[PDB]
């Protein structure tokens, strides 16, 4: 984990998700050290100092850090998209001991991913540097619209919590939101309430709903896909 | 202040001193995180040497890159919000009067008859040049009404941009300079009469009512045979004003603005 933090040092390079995964890896590194400080308070004078009792005080971190060694053995690279297919393969295992811990990572590996998504539904100002989302926004030179697909979805980095029909769905909203910018209108679709919703969602996520809402996240974007279409 | 206050709290446990090289090691890996991001912003600022809006666009780029770690995102947001609340206050203090003050040229727009506010390519806001062109032309229209008198106020009582919504705030900046156009279009239609000025010039300047000019064309056939002498252009203005009122002009202060080329 120390060498993973040594390789973490980037500006923010080949992925927004990659050092977000190591940020949580610094949070679960952090939890190991509070368990070291309660051991040093045992050592001096202020229990008996045998190994057989600290063995079972390290046996409870032994279920903690060993399943973090499986999380670091999956990914050598730091590119996002394939990180979202890594933690979703770890939450398909049962046993909510580390499944709660990989759901911590699933809610945070996704958090750069869906932060690409709902703003591109709401305002549509492209903010990619190394295409951390599966929709690489504007990799082709700007041309007049002949219904040409500039936003490809790139199967090699699809998240496993986003299925095949929702991957084509967010392209269909993201292609229409750019077509209403060059319509001599800068108006976000049909209301200023499409700004309101994004702010509500971001505070709600900040204090509440830490686990991803992949069943309910696809509902109100469909209740966004229908209103941006009829206004257009 | 938050960094130095944890170090003093565990020193209360140092008088009961049993704390470890490991209990300390856990608390320093979160606070190496806080310091390494702060160092890597500082290292970029030594290589950069930026100021003003050029710093604002660098900090806007760090809100993009530091995503994936929640708490590295929260400070890079807060550093951008603490750099923009000075800057967009210098924006708003240019919108209500046109007070351009430069301690070290924080804002882009420098003071120039000239109409030379010329944004700068040195700096750019948190958004692209489209909002810089939008706020430049805002300062151009508010300075036109300021030339008449000191009467305009920003439509809100307080202008805030230090909020997560920012693209809906440059769109309430664009509905503001549209209103500044409307009160300039007001000032055209009330006192100035732009439409009557363009009516009195243009098609009359091609030639609209030739009865003003065929009276003057009677007096281009007696005089205009040779180039002008020293006593000739005194007569030509006397003949323009003679041809004014023989053909009954309807508004005399719109037709005394005609002068005569040598």
């Amino acid at each position: 984990i120390k060498k993973y933090t040594d390789q973490r040092s980037l500006d923010r390079a080949f992925g927004l998700v990659g050092q977000s995964f190591c940020a949580a890896l610094h949070q679960e590194l952090k939890e190991y050290y509070r368990l070291l400080s309660v051991l040093h308070s045992q050592l001096q004078v202020e229990s008996s100092l045998t190994l057989r009792r600290l063995l079972v005080w390290t046996f409870d971190p032994k279920i903690r850090l060993k399943t973090l060694a499986a999380l670091v053995d999956h990914c050598q690279g730091r590119k996002g998209g394939e990180l979202a297919s890594a933690v979703h393969a770890y939450t398909k295992t049962g046993d909510p001991y580390m499944r709660s811990l990989v759901q911590h990572i699933l809610g945070l590996v996704a958090y750069p991913i869906l932060n690409f998504l709902y703003r591109w539904i709401y305002d549509g100002e492209l903010e990619d540097t190394y295409h951390e989302f599966f929709v690489a926004s504007d990799p082709v030179v700007k041309t007049d619209r002949l219904w040409h697909d500039k936003y490809s979805l790139r199967k090699s980095m699809i998240p496993s919590f986003m299925t095949m029909d929702q991957s084509r769905k967010v392209l269909l909203i993201g292609k229409s939101i750019n077509f209403l910018h060059q319509v001599c209108h800068d108006q976000t679709p049909a209301s200023k309430a499409m700004a309101v919703g994004k702010s509500a969602e971001s505070p709600k996520d900040a204090a509440e709903l830490f686990t991803d809402l992949e069943n309910a996240f696809q509902t109100k974007i469909d209740a966004a896909y229908f209103d941006t279409s009829k206004y257009l | 202040k938050e960094y130095m206050i944890l170090i003093s709290q565990l020193e209360h446990l140092q008088r009961q001193g049993l704390l470890s090289l490991q209990k300390l090691w856990f608390y320093i890996q979160p606070t190496l995180r806080t310091m390494e991001v702060l160092a890597s912003i500082a290292t970029s600022l030594n290589k950069g040497e930026c100021f003003g809006g050029a710093t604002l666009s660098l900090l806007h780029d760090r809100t993009f890159g530091y995503t994936g770690d929640s708490q590295a995102q929260e400070l890079c947001l807060y550093l951008t919000k603490a750099a923009s609340a000075p800057y967009f206050d210098i924006l708003e203090r240019w919108i209500y009067r046109g007070i351009i003050n430069d301690p070290y040229s924080e804002f882009m727009v420098e003071e120039h008859w000239d109409q030379r506010y010329t944004i700068v390519q040195q700096q750019i806001p948190s958004f692209l040049q489209k909002v810089a062109d939008k706020i430049l032309s805002t300062g151009k229209y508010l300075n036109v009404v300021r030339e008449c008198g000191h009467d305009v106020t920003c439509p809100d009582a307080k202008e805030i941009t230090y909020t997560l919504k920012e693209q809906a705030y440059v769109e309430r900046i664009e509905k503001a300079y549209n209103y500044a156009s409307k009160v300039l279009l007001d000032f055209l239609m009330e006192e100035e009469e732009l439409v009557a000025h363009l009516r009195s010039i243009k098609h009359y300047f091609l030639m609209d009512q030739g009865d003003f000019f065929v009276h003057f064309m009677d007096l281009t056939e007696e005089e205009l045979k040779k180039p002008v002498d020293d006593i000739i252009p005194t007569r030509l203005e006397a003949l323009l004003e003679l041809a004014l009122r023989m053909s009954t002009a309807n508004t005399d202060p719109f037709k005394d603005d005609l002068k005569i080329e040598l």
